[PDB]
């Protein structure tokens, strides 16, 4: 009876020696088991693969606890949706335009373009190790791995139509976020006065108006009473901001926003572009790239630097 | 115990609404009823509680709502 030597792994990290039997499938040895991303639970061993390593899923307590530890995930299917999408990620262009890592377009990508070319442009680190690890790829300009990983945190598939927002939602939830705070005020001629302090995630987001100023001068919302109130921002402590809105046309002024979002299209189905402010305002829309002085269009979400903002108001 | 318990959920246009539900039943369920009573299909929006993004396939329970908490509506764009 022929076997052959391989290895099982998890994180591609810590590997297991298996010796396995050539006359059965991958998956009666293993269960589901995949090769640099590609499925071969139903195939046999082959002898070119003597020594390669494998992914399987964590199907016993050494398992369950690495992937935990690199994942930071102890959905037993994750790994599977990773290696699902790492099977089409890995075959993806990931140009490189002004020096940032893009992704020239396939598969409906376009979101994730943005978010990837957001993600390098804000101070944000990443709890899970695989999330470290993959995003030093992604800007060495290797990014297969860390495109397959956001596509697996946010259960997502290759080819499916994305929203930014919502990716950057699930990718902040595994972010250090834990010294972000934002104090609110809310001001009402009827009802008076209430402050609210959020930390973590809903410190850095808002859904109402792309105006970083205008959170800090006010925005009307409804009070329970009926009548508008006014909330503004009184302290922000974070190392960016992002302001979301409806897609609406906007005009963009070099050198007071970091990043923008651009969304062309309909609820339904749309495109984004990303808008970078650097020495001009570059346009990046998968491998291309344009460049204006000014810009006006229909933009979704706006990224800002901070530090420490405190209101004089 | 796993008495039911009463939730909020606000629109993207403000207004919140209540729901009976059990910490017991699924993200998806409770997505199904949002979708029933807003009249918007439910693969046209994502919900959030305290910022986290709820999974349908989870258990509401798995992220600590309490009575009276608030998930958040959040219309989902297709780029
Ligand atoms: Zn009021």
């Amino acid at each position: 009876v022929r076997t052959i030597k391989v290895f099982t792994t998890v994180d591609n990290i810590n590997l297991h020696t298996q010796v396995v039997d050539m006359s059965m499938t991958y998956g009666q040895q293993f269960g589901p088991t995949y090769l640099d991303g590609a499925d071969v639970t139903k195939i046999k061993p082959h002898n070119s693969h003597e020594g390669k390593t494998f992914y399987v899923l964590p199907n016993d307590d050494t398992l369950r606890v690495e992937a935990f530890e690199y994942y930071h995930t102890t959905d037993p299917s994750f790994l599977g949706r990773y290696m699902s999408a790492l099977n089409h990620t890995k075959k993806w262009k990931y140009p490189q335009v002004n020096g940032l890592t893009s992704i020239k377009w396939a598969d409906n990508n376009c979101y994730l373009a943005t978010a990837l070319l957001t993600l390098q442009q804000i101070e944000l680190k990443f709890n899970p190790p695989a999330l470290q690890d993959a995003y030093y790829r992604a800007r060495a300009g290797e990014a297969a791995n860390f495109c397959a990983l956001i596509l697996a945190y946010c259960n997502k598939t290759v080819g499916e139509l994305g929203d930014v927002r919502e990716t950057m939602s699930y990718l902040f939830q595994h972010a250090n976020l834990d010294s972000c705070k934002r104090v609110l005020n809310v001001v009402c001629k009827t009802c008076g006065q209430q402050q609210t302090t959020l930390k973590g995630v809903e410190a850095v987001m808002y859904m109402g108006t792309l105006s970083y100023e205008q959170f800090k001068k006010g925005v009307q919302i409804p009070c329970t009473c009926g009548k508008q109130a006014t909330k503004y921002l009184v302290q922000q402590e974070s190392p960016f901001v992002m302001m979301s809105a409806p897609p609406a046309q906007y005009e963009l002024k070099h050198g007071t926003f970091t990043c923008a979002s651009e969304y062309t299209g309909n609820y339904q189905c749309g495109h984004y572009k990303h808008i970078t402010s650097k020495e001009t305002l570059y346009c990046i829309d998968g491998a291309l790239l344009t460049k204006s002085s000014e810009y006006k269009g229909p933009i979704t979400d706006v990224f800002y630097k901070e530090n420490s903002y405190t209101t004089t108001i | 115990m796993d008495e039911p318990l009463s939730i909020l959920v606000r629109n993207n246009k403000g207004r919140s609404s209540t729901y009976e539900v059990r910490l017991t039943q699924t993200v998806a369920h409770l997505k199904q009823q949002v979708s029933g009573l807003e009249g918007v299909q439910d693969d046209l929006f994502w919900l959030t509680f305290e910022g986290k993004p709820l999974e349908d396939q989870l258990p509401l329970g798995e992220y600590g709502l309490k009575p009276l908490s608030t998930v958040f509506m959040n219309l989902r764009l297709r780029g």
